[PDB]
C-alpha cells in the first residue's frame, strides 16, 4: 500500500509504504513516518485526527466497515453528509472524510490531507 | 541554553503588557528574549517595537502567496535588542482561530529562528479557550514553562483551572510543567490572598502580585514598556521582581485541577461570593 | 606552496610531497579504489588476445569513435561561400559544440548561428523560430547568403525547411530574392563528411537548376574542383598553385581557406574570399567537374552528371605519386594544356626524397585511421614507400570503398599484412595495436590515449602516434600543412621518415647500454 | 563610473535589431547600482536566446554529461542517441582525476549508443540493454553507468528509465537514468538542475540503512568544484591543513562512493551555487546538514572564506584556521609585490557562464586591476543578486550577450583584458586586445587557494604584457 | 511515471503508467486511456487544456522549462500567481496549474486534476 | 477615480448608450477611458470614427505575444480626449470567450493607464451569462459601480436578475454594489412604470429612461456620437440627464435577487 501525505504544515508531500490491514491504524503509519497529525485522545471520541482520503486508483476501492464509533464523531464534526452515510450503510464504501486514528490501511494508494486542525475546523 | 516559556490566561487581564514588560526587563540582565505573538489580537509586539501593530505571519503568507517564500528577517523584528513575532490568525468565522500559531510555530522552527541563539523564548497564548492552535504549544512540547495570569475574578480562575486541566493531560509524554501563577491587580481587596489559595489548591505558586498602577498606561499612550519609560518607578521594580523569580524559579509541577463546586466554595470564602443556602431559593 | 622565481602549473605542482600525501589520504579513506594489483591484472587482461575477440563481438556499445556527426561538414562547407552565414536549424547545443570544436583545431573564429529551438519546438515544431532566426540574422550580421543545415532534433520532428523558408519570405521576414540555399542533415544517417556533401549539393542545386536549360558545357573553358571536407589550409593553397602554374582556368567551389586564415591586424573580419554567387551560376558553363574526394562526394556526383551534363572523370585523392601524376595527367587531357616543368621539377623532387629516405622506410609497420579518402590516399602513399600498412580503420567506410582498398593493397607486396575495418572505433584499434603491434600510429590527436595505454605495458610494447588528419588538439598550426599533389607527399614523407629517426634517437640515448648506435650521421 | 554614456552605449548598440530583438535584448543590459539588492528590478535572466544572434550558451546535454556527471571517475556515462555528441564533448573540459583510465577511471573516454536511422524509427531500447551487457563485459571494474540523453530520445519516445531499473536490478548496479535532452531548458542551466535530481533520486539515498561509516565531528564536503586544472585539489589542501577532513568532492576527482558518503557529513562547502544548490538544498532539508558558500579565489577572498568555515567549529579549529592563513601569508604577499606593479589600473571585462565572473572579481582586485565589465551566460536572477555589490559603480552588465553585441561593447570600452570562452577568444585576438580563458585557464591552473595565485598572477601578467601586442599594426601602416 | 486522473465527470480516479519524456505531451497520456480532457486548439494558445497538477512524492519534484507562450496563457486565464511565476523564472519549479497539450510527463507520481470546463472558467 | 461597468443582455443598446454617455461627460471637461469588454468590437466605433477598432486579443497573437504589444498601439484617444480600449474574444470554440477581457485588465494595469489622473473608467460587458472574463470586473472587484441596462422583455428583465445574483455572491469581499436599472424603449405600452416596478422590488433606483428615435441612427451612419452630432437634440440632452443622474449618484445597494414566477408575476400583471 501507497500512502501519499499532503498538509499545508508540510513543505513537501510525503511518499509513504505501509503494511494492508494492521491492528496499527493510519495514525500508526503517520507516527512511524512523522506526519503530524494531530492525536488527542485515546478512545476515538475527541475527533482531532480528521483526514481527508482521496483513493487515487479508483478501480481498486475497498469495502470496508464504517464502526458506530467513527460514524457518530463525523457527525459531530459535521464531516459526514447523509449522502455518504447512505453509501457507507449499503455500499459499505468508505467516506471522503475519515479519522486517522480509527482508520485501517488497505492494499490501495491513498492521499491523505489534512490541516493541522482538529476535526470541527 | 534556551528557556521555552509561556503566559497563558483570559482575554483582557493584561498578558501582552506584562510579558513584554519581563520581556524588557529580562534585556537588562544581557538577556536575549524573544516575543512571539500566539493572540489572534497581535498586539503583544507593540510596546517593544513602539510600532503601531507588527505585521503578522498570516499578513506576509497571504500577500505573497505562501509561507514558503517568507523570509525570516522581515518576519522577525528587533526592538529593545529583544526579536519579536506576530502569529496573528485567520479571518473571524473560517477555519480555526488559532490557526496562525500553528503556522507560526512551524515556519519558525523550520527557518531557523528557534536556534538556540537566545536565552528566553516566550509565548503570549491566549487562553480564553484550550483548543487546537492555542494548546498546540502544550501538545507539542514548545513551552516547558507555563504561566498563568489570572486576577480576583471568577472568569479569570475559571480559565486558569482549565489550563491547568491541558498541562496535566500531556504531562506524561512531554516536559510541559505549570511554573507558577501571576497575579494582577484587579482593585479587589481580598484577591492577592485568594489567587494564593487557588496556588495552593493548584499544588503550583503565587509567582508575583502586580499591582494596578496608572503609570502603565502613559506608557501605553508612547507605545513603550514601562520599564523604559521610567526606569526608577516602582512599578519598573515590580516587573524587575517578576523578572528575577521567574528565572530563579525551580517549582515546575503538575497541577491537581479542581472542579467547579471547589472553585466556587473558594470565592465564598474569600468575600467576593456570598454564602448561599438550598433553603432561600425559591422566592 | 610556491616560490615566486619558480612559479608551478598543476604539472609539477601536485607532484609534491604535501599533494602526494594528500591524495593518498583523499583514495584511501573514502575512494574505495580497487587494489592496485586487481587494477593492473585487468589492465594486463585488455591488452590480450581474448580481450580483443570479446572486442570485436561489439554490436550496441561503440567506444572512442572516429567521426563527427553531419551538420559539422555542412558548416564548413557553408563557410567556403562568399559573405555566407552558416544556419543550423534546431537546438542551439549543436552549434556551440561546432564552433568550439572548429575553434580548437584552426584556432581562429568560426561564426554559425542557431535558431534555438526548445520544447515549445519540440511540440509545435520551429516555423516561428525559421522566421525569426532568418530575420534576426539578416539584419545583424548581414550574410549576403544563409545555407541552413539541420539538427538531429529537426530531423526527428519532421520540420521541412523548404515550406518554413518559403513562409518566412511571403509574409516579409526577408527579400523573396534573397538567397537561402539549404539541405537535411540528419546526424545518425553517415558522418560529417556526408553533412558536406549534403549542403554542397543544396547550394549546388539552389543557383543552377531553375537556369540549367541556358548553360551549354564548355562555354567560360574552365574546370570546376569540388574539394569536399578539407581541413589542411595548404591542401587549397597546392591545387590553385599547380593549376595556376598549368595555365588552366579553374572554378574551386567552397574555398573557405580564406576565413579561416585571417590576418590579425587589428581588426575582426567576419568574412574573407569565400566563392562568389556568380561562380556557382556558371559552374554549369565548365569544361568538367573534378571531385578531389569522391568517397563522400557521391551524391553531388549524380547532380553534376544527371544536372550539369558534365562527364565527371574516375579519379583518385591527389595524394602521393600515381595519383598525382594521374591528376595532372586527366586535368591536361580535359582543358587541353601541357604540364609545364615546374610541375616535372617538383615530381623528380619527391623521387629524390624518396630514394634517400628509402632505407629508414622499408618494412615499417603502420596502423592508421581517419577519413575514406584520406585513409586510402595514405595507404596507397605507405606502399609507394615500401611501408607496410597493418590497419586500416576508417568508422564511416562502407562496403564498396573496403573493397577497393583490398584491390590496391593486393596490387603490391606490401599489402600482405593490412587488413581492412569498417565500422570499428578507437577502443578496436587500442586492441590491434596490442596484439599486433605496430611501429606506429598515424591519426588525429585522439590517438594519444593509444600511445599513453601502449606506454602502460612497457616501453617496448609503446607504440608512438604521427599527427595527420583531423582534428589535431595538442599541437599548435598543423592545420597549415599540405596533404595532396607533390608537396604535401613531400611534407608527409618528411614527418614519416624524421618520426623513425626520432624515436630511433630516443632507444639509443642510454649511456654505455644502447649509446653505441647513437650515430650523428643517419 | 560615467553612467551617462553607458546608457547611450546600449541604445546606440541595439539599433541594428528587429523591434522583436531589440525589445528583448534591452532587458539583458544595464548598468550596475551597487546600492541594489533585488536585481529583477535592473536586470532580466534566465529567457531564451533569440534566434540566429550567435548566441554563446550551450544545451542540457553539456550542463548535466560534461559539467556534473562527467568528472565521476569510477562510472561509465553512455551518450545516448547520435554520435555528434559525445564526441564533440570528450575531453574538453580538464577535470583532474587520478585513475587508470579503461581500468578504473573513464572519464577521457566517449561512451554512445551511435544511434543510426533503424534506431531513430524501430525502438531503440534494446540497443540500450544490449550496450549496458557489454560494458559489463569489457570494463568490469566499472561502480555504476549513467545514460545521458541526446535529443533524438525524448523525441522518438524511449523509456531509459525501466531499462535502467530491469538492467540495474538484473547485474546489481546502479544505472542511472539522465533526461537531459538538448532542447530541453535554453542553456546549460537546466543540465545542472536534471543532473542534480538523478543524482538525487538514484544515487544519494544508497547508504541510507548503512551506519559503518565512522564519521568525526570535523567531516566536510567540498560542493561544487570540478577540479579545474586541480582547482579542486587545491582548495582541499588548505581545508585539511586547518584541520577539517573532507569525505566527498563534488564532483572533480569524485567517485561514487564520496557522493553516497557524503549525508554523513557535518557541513557542505559549496563553491558553485548555480550547478550545486539544488543538491545542497535537498540535503539540508533531508538530512539537516547545513550548507554555505565560500570563495577560495585571491588571498582576499581566501582568508575571508577560511575564517568564516572555521567560525562553524570549535575553537580548535579557528586557532588552526589562523596557522594557515600566518603560514601562507609570506607566500602571496610576495606574489602581490611581483606582480600588481605591472598590473595596477588595467581595465578587465570578463564574459563567463554562472559562478566565475562574480567569483573572479576579488583576485582581480587583488592585483590592482578593475573589472569594467561583467557578464553570464545563463545566471538567474539570483545569482546577479550576489554580483552587483562585487560590481563597481557604473559598470556594464549584459546577460546572454549576443557575438554582435561584445564586439560593438568592447570596441568602444577598450579594455586591458578579456575572460571569455574559447568561442570569444580569437575574435577578440585579432582585434588587439589580450584575452583570457576563463573556463579553461587556457590549458594552466590551478587558479583556487594560495597556490593557485600564484599561478593566476603569473598568467595576467604572461598575456597582458606580452610583447605581440605592439606589433598589430605594420610601419608601413 | 505514474499518473491519477481526478474529474468529478469522472465516476473514479484512473491510474494510468506513462513512459517520461514523451514528445507527445499529458495530452498524449490523456488521449490514449479517454480521459476527456477539453483540446480546442492545436497552436497552445487557448487555455481549454487547464490542469491542476498535485506531485504526490514531493522528494521527486523535476525541474523543468516554463515556457514563455505557456506562461503568457496562464497569465490570460489568471491561473499564474506572481509568486509562481517568480519560483518558475529563478528555480525551474513547475506552477500548480499547467497546459496539458504543453505538460511533458517527468519520472515520478502526479494528480491530475480537471473540472471539464475551458481555463478561464 | 470611479469605475463603472455597464452589463444588460446582447442587442438592448448597451454600447451606444454608454458612447453618448461619456460624450456627454467629456462635454462637462471630464476625462473619461473607455474598455470594451464584448467580443463584439463595436463598443468604441462612435467615439473614434473607424471600421473596427483593433482589439488587443488580434494585436497580442499578430505580434507575438501580449508582452511585446505597445500601450500605444491599443490606446486611441477620441473626441473629447476619451481614452479608448478595446479587448475582442477569441474565435467561436477555441477556449473560454471571457479571456480577452482577462488578457487587457491585466496589460492595463501594467502598463499603468489607469493612474493618468482618469475620472471616469468605463467596461461595455456581455450579459448574457455571468462567467470567466465577463464576470471578472465584479469577480476581482475592478468595476465598483454597475448599471444595468435592460428593458420590458423577459430576457432583458432575465438577464438584470442574473448580474444582480453575481453582486451578491461577491459582496461580501470587495465593494462592488449595484448602481441603478438604465431602461431603453423598444416602444412598448407602460414600459416606465414596469422597469421602476423591477427597480424597487431590487431596491435600487432606476437611473433614467431613454426613449428610441432615430436620431442615433442617422448619427449611427456618420460613426459621430449623438451628442457631438447635434447637441440641440431631444435626446442628445437626455444623454446628458443621464449623465448628470450618474455622476452625482450617492446611493448604492445591495440586490435582492427574485424568483422566476415573482418575475412572471411582474410581467404578466404589466398586461404582457
Ligand atoms: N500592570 C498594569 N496596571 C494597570 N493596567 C494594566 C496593567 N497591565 C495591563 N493593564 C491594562 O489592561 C488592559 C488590557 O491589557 P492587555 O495586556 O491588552 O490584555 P491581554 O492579556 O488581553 O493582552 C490594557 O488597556 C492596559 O492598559
Ligand atoms: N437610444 C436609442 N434609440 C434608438 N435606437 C437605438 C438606441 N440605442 C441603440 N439603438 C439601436 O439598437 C442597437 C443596439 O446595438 P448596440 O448598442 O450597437 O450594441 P449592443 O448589442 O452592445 O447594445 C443598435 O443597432 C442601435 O441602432
Ligand atoms: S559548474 Fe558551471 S561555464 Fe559552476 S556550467 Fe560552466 S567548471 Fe563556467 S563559470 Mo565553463 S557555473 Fe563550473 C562553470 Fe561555472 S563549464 Fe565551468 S567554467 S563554476
Ligand atoms: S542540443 Fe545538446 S549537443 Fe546538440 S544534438 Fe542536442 S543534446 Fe546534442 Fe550531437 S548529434 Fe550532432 S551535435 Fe547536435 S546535430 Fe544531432
Ligand atoms: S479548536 Fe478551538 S480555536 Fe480551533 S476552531 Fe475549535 S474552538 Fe476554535
Ligand atoms: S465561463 Fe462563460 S465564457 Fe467562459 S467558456 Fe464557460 S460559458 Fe464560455
Ligand atoms: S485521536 Fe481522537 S478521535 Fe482520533
Ligand atoms: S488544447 Fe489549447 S492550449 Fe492545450
Ligand atoms: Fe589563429
Ligand atoms: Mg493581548
Ligand atoms: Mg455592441
Amino acid at each position: 500500500a501507497t500512502i501519499y501525505f499532503s498538509s499545508p504544515l508540510m513543505p513537501h508531500n510525503k511518499k509513504v509504504q505501509a503494511v494492508a490491514g494492521k491492528r496499527s491504524t493510519l495514525l500508526g503509519v503517520a507516527q512511524e513516518n512523522g506526519v503530524k497529525i494531530p492525536f488527542e485522545c485515546q478512545d476515538g471520541n475527541c475527533g482531532s485526527c480528521l483526514v481527508k482520503i482521496t483513493h487515487l486508483d479508483g478501480e481498486r476501492i475497498k469495502g470496508m466497515l464504517l464502526t458506530d464509533k467513527e460514524r457518530n464523531v463525523l457527525k459531530s464534526v459535521g464531516k459526514l453528509p447523509k449522502s455518504e452515510e447512505e453509501r457507507a450503510a449499503v455500499r459499505d464504501l468508505p467516506p471522503t472524510y475519515r479519522l486517522a486514528c480509527q482508520t485501517i490501511v488497505t492494499d490501495e494508494d491513498l492521499l491523505v490531507e489534512f490541516t493541522g486542525e482538529p476535526g470541527g475546523a | 541554553a534556551m528557556r521555552q516559556c509561556a503566559i497563558y490566561g483570559k482575554g483582557g487581564i493584561g498578558k501582552s503588557t506584562t510579558t513584554q514588560n519581563l520581556v524588557a526587563a529580562l534585556a537588562e540582565m544581557g538577556k536575549k528574549v524573544m516575543i512571539v505573538g500566539c493572540d489572534p489580537k497581535a498586539d503583544s509586539t507593540r510596546l517593544i517595537l513602539h510600532s503601531k501593530a507588527q505585521n503578522t505571519i498570516m499578513e506576509m503568507a497571504a500577500e505573497a502567496g505562501t509561507v514558503e517564500d517568507l523570509e525570516l528577517e522581515d518576519v522577525l523584528k528587533a526592538g529593545y535588542g529583544v526579536k519579536c513575532v506576530e502569529s496573528g490568525g485567520p479571518e473571524p468565522g473560517v477555519g480555526c482561530a488559532g490557526r496562525g500559531v500553528i503556522t507560526a510555530i512551524n515556519f519558525l522552527e523550520e527557518e531557523g529562528a528557534y536556534e538556540d541563539d537566545l536565552d528566553f523564548v516566550f509565548y503570549d497564548v491566549l487562553g480564553d479557550v484550550v483548543c487546537g492552535g492555542f494548546a498546540m504549544p502544550i501538545r507539542e512540547n514548545k513551552a516547558q514553562e507555563i504561566y498563568i495570569v489570572c486576577s480576583g475574578e471568577m472568569m479569570a480562575m475559571y480559565a486558569a483551572n482549565n489550563i491547568s486541566k491541558g498541562i496535566v493531560k500531556y504531562a506524561n509524554s512531554g516536559s510541559v510543567r505549570l511554573g507558577g501563577l501571576i497575579c494582577n491587580s484587579r482593585n479587589t481587596d481580598r484577591e492577592d490572598e485568594l489567587i494564593i489559595a487557588l496556588a495552593n489548591k493548584l499544588g503550583t505558586q503565587m509567582i508575583h502580585f502586580v499591582p494596578r498602577d496608572n503609570v502603565v498606561q502613559r506608557a501605553e499612550i508612547r507605545r513603550m514598556t514601562v520599564i523604559e519609560y521610567d526606569p526608577k518607578a516602582k512599578q519598573a521594580d515590580e516587573y524587575r521582581a517578576l523578572a528575577r523569580k521567574v528565572v530563579d524559579n525551580k517549582l515546575l509541577v503538575i497541577p491537581n485541577p479542581i472542579t467547579m463546586d471547589e472553585l466556587e466554595e473558594l470565592l465564598m470564602e474569600f468575600g467576593i461570593m456570598e454564602v448561599e443556602d438550598e433553603s432561600i431559593v425559591g422566592k | 606552496s610556491q616560490q615566486v622565481d619558480k612559479i608551478k602549473a598543476s604539472y609539477p605542482l601536485f607532484l609534491d610531497q604535501d599533494y602526494k600525501d594528500m591524495l593518498a589520504k583523499k583514495r584511501d579513506g573514502f575512494e574505495e579504489k580497487y587494489p592496485q594489483d586487481k587494477i593492473d591484472e585487468v589492465f594486463q587482461w585488455t591488452t590480450t588476445k581474448e580481450y580483443q575477440e570479446l572486442n570485436f563481438q561489439r554490436e550496441a556499445l561503440t567506444v572512442n569513435p572516429a567521426k563527427a556527426c553531419q551538420p559539422l561538414g555542412a558548416v564548413l562547407c557553408a563557410l567556403g561561400f562568399e559573405k555566407t552565414m552558416p544556419y543550423v536549424h534546431g537546438s542551439q547545443g549543436c552549434v556551440a559544440y561546432f564552433r568550439s570544436y572548429f575553434n580548437r583545431h584552426f584556432r581562429e573564429p568560426v561564426s554559425c548561428v542557431s535558431d534555438s529551438m526548445t520544447e515549445d519546438a519540440a511540440v509545435f515544431g520551429g516555423q516561428q523560430n525559421m522566421k525569426d532566426g532568418l530575420q534576426n540574422c539578416k539584419a545583424t550580421y548581414k550574410p549576403d547568403m544563409i545555407a541552413v543545415s539541420t539538427t538531429c532534433m529537426a530531423e526527428v520532428i519532421g520540420d521541412d525547411l523548404n515550406a518554413f523558408i518559403n513562409n518566412s519570405k511571403k509574409e516579409g521576414f526577408i527579400p523573396d530574392e534573397f538567397p537561402v540555399p539549404f539541405a537535411h542533415t540528419p546526424s545518425f544517417v553517415g558522418s560529417h563528411v556526408t553533412g558536406w556533401d549534403n549542403m554542397f549539393e543544396g547550394i549546388a542545386r539552389y543557383f543552377t537548376l531553375k537556369s540549367m536549360d541556358d548553360k551549354v558545357v564548355g562555354s567560360n573553358k574552365k574546370i570546376n574542383i569540388v574539394p569536399g571536407f578539407e581541413t589542411y589550409l595548404g591542401n587549397f593553397r597546392v591545387i590553385k598553385r599547380m593549376l595556376s602554374e598549368m595555365g588552366v582556368g579553374y572554378s574551386l567551389l567552397s574555398d573557405p581557406e580564406e576565413v579561416l586564415d585571417t590576418p590579425a591586424d587589428g581588426q575582426f573580419r567576419m568574412y574573407a574570399g569565400g566563392t562568389t554567387q556568380e561562380e556557382m551560376k556558371d559552374a554549369p558553363n565548365a569544361l568538367n567537374t573534378v571531385l578531389l574526394q569522391p568517397w563522400h562526394l557521391e551524391k553531388t556526383k549524380k547532380f553534376v552528371e544527371g544536372t550539369w551534363k558534365h562527364e565527371v572523370p574516375k579519379l583518385n585523392i591527389p595524394m602521393g605519386l600515381d595519383w598525382t601524376d594521374e591528376f595532372l595527367m586527366k586535368v591536361s587531357e580535359i582543358s587541353g594544356q601541357p604540364i609545364p616543368a615546374s610541375l616535372t621539377k617538383e615530381r623528380g623532387r619527391l623521387v629524390d626524397m624518396m630514394t634517400d629516405s628509402h632505407t629508414w622506410l622499408h618494412g615499417k609497420r603502420f596502423a592508421l585511421w581517419g577519413d575514406p579518402d584520406f585513409v586510402m590516399g595514405l595507404v596507397k602513399f605507405l606502399l609507394e614507400l615500401g611501408c607496410e600498412p597493418v590497419h586500416i580503420l576508417c568508422h564511416n567506410g562502407n562496403k564498396r570503398w573496403k573493397k577497393a582498398v583490398d584491390a590496391i593493397l593486393a596490387a603490391s607486396p606490401y599489402g600482405k599484412n593490412a587488413t581492412v575495418y569498417i565500422g570499428k572505433d578507437l577502443w578496436h584499434l587500442r586492441s590491434l595495436v596490442f596484439t599486433d603491434k605496430p611501429d606506429f600510429m598515424i591519426g588525429n590527436s585522439y590517438g594519444k590515449f593509444i600511445q599513453r595505454d601502449t606506454l602502460h605495458k612497457g616501453k617496448e610494447f609503446e607504440v608512438p602516434l604521427i599527427r595527420i588528419g583531423f582534428p589535431i588538439f595538442d599541437r599548435h598550426h598543423l592545420h597549415r600543412s599540405t596533404t595532396l599533389g607533390y608537396e604535401g607527399a613531400m611534407q608527409i614523407l618528411t614527418t614519416l621518415v624524421n618520426s623513425i629517426l626520432e624515436r630511433l634517437d630516443e632507444e639509443t640515448r642510454g649511456m654505455q647500454a644502447t649509446d653505441y648506435n647513437h650515430d650523428l650521421v643517419r | 563610473m560615467s553612467r551617462e554614456e553607458v546608457e547611450s552605449l546600449i541604445q546606440e548598440v541595439l539599433e541594428v535589431y528587429p523591434e522583436k530583438a531589440r525589445k528583448d535584448r534591452n532587458k539583458h543590459l544595464a548598468v550596475n547600482d551597487p546600492a541594489v539588492t533585488q536585481s529583477k528590478k535592473c536586470i532580466i535572466s534566465n529567457k531564451k536566446s533569440q534566434p540566429g544572434l550567435m548566441t554563446i550558451r550551450g544545451c542540457a546535454y553539456a550542463g548535466s554529461k560534461g559539467v556534473v556527471w562527467g568528472p565521476i571517475k569510477d562510472m561509465i556515462h553512455i551518450s545516448h542517441g547520435p554520435v555528434g555528441c559525445g564526441q564533440y564533448s570528450r575531453a574538453g573540459r580538464r577535470n583532474y582525476y587520478i585513475g587508470t583510465t579503461g581500468v578504473n577511471a573513464f572519464v577521457t573516454m566517449n561512451f554512445t549508443s551511435d544511434f543510426q536511422e533503424k534506431d531513430i524509427v524501430f525502438g531503440g531500447d534494446k540497443k540500450l540493454a544490449k550496450l549496458i551487457d557489454e560494458v559489463e563485459t569489457l570494463f568490469p571494474l566499472n561502480k555504476g553507468i549513467s545514460v545521458q540523453s541526446e535529443c533524438p530520445i525524448g523525441l522518438i519516445g524511449d523509456d531509459i528509465e525501466s531499462v535502467s531499473k530491469v538492467k540495474g536490478a538484473e547485474l546489481s548496479k546502479t544505472i542511472v537514468p539522465v533526461r537531459c535532452e538538448g532542447f530541453r531548458g535554453v542553456s546549460q542551466s537546466l543540465g545542472h538542475h536534471i543532473a542534480n535530481d538523478a543524482v538525487r533520486d538514484w544515487v544519494l539515498g544508497k547508504r541510507d540503512e548503512d551506519t559503518t561509516f565512522a564519521s568525526t565531528p570535523y567531516d566536510v564536503a567540498i560542493i561544487g568544484d570540478y577540479n579545474i586544472g586541480g582547482d579542486a585539489w587545491s582548495s582541499r589542501i588548505l581545508l585539511e591543513e586547518m584541520g577539517l577532513r573532507c569525505v566527498a568532492q563534488w564532483s572533480g576527482d569524485g567517485s561514487i562512493s564520496e557522493i553516497e558518503l557524503t549525508p554523513k557529513v557535518k557541513l557542505n562547502l559549496v563553491h558553485c551555487y548555480r550547478s550545486m544548490n539544488y543538491i545542497s538544498r535537498h540535503m539540508e532539508e533531508k538530512y539537516g546538514i547545513p550548507w554555505m558558500e565560500y570563495n577560495f579565489f585571491g588571498p582576499t577572498k581566501t582568508i575571508e572564506s577560511l575564517r568564516a568555515i572555521a567560525a562553524k567549529f570549535d575553537e580548535s579549529i579557528q586557532k588552526k584556521c589562523e596557522e594557515v592563513i600566518a603560514k601562507y601569508k609570506p607566500e602571496w604577499e610576495a606574489v602581490v609585490a611581483k606582480y600588481r606593479p605591472r598590473l595596477e589600473g588595467k581595465r578587465v571585462m570578463l564574459y563567463i557562464g554562472g559562478l566565475r565572473p562574480r567569483h573572479v572579481i576579488g583576485a582581480y582586485e587583488d592585483l590592482g586591476m578593475e573589472v569594467v565589465g561583467t557578464g553570464y551566460e545563463f545566471a538567474h536572477n539570483d545569482d546577479y543578486d550576489r554580483t552587483m555589490k562585487e560590481m563597481g559603480d557604473s559598470t556594464l552588465l549584459y546577460d546572454d550577450v549576443t557575438g554582435y553585441e561584445f564586439e560593438e561593447f568592447v570596441k568602444r570600452i577598450k579594455p586591458d583584458l578579456i575572460g571569455s570562452g574559447i568561442k570569444e577568444k580569437f575574435i577578440f585576438q585579432k582585434m588587439g586586445i589580450p584575452f583570457r580563458e576563463m573556463h579553461s585557464w587556457d590549458y594552466s591552473g590551478p587558479y583556487h587557494g594560495f597556490d593557485g595565485f600564484a599561478i593566476f598572477a603569473r598568467d595576467m601578467d604572461m598575456t597582458l604584457n606580452n610583447p605581440c601586442w605592439k606589433k598589430l599594426q605594420a610601419p608601413w601602416e
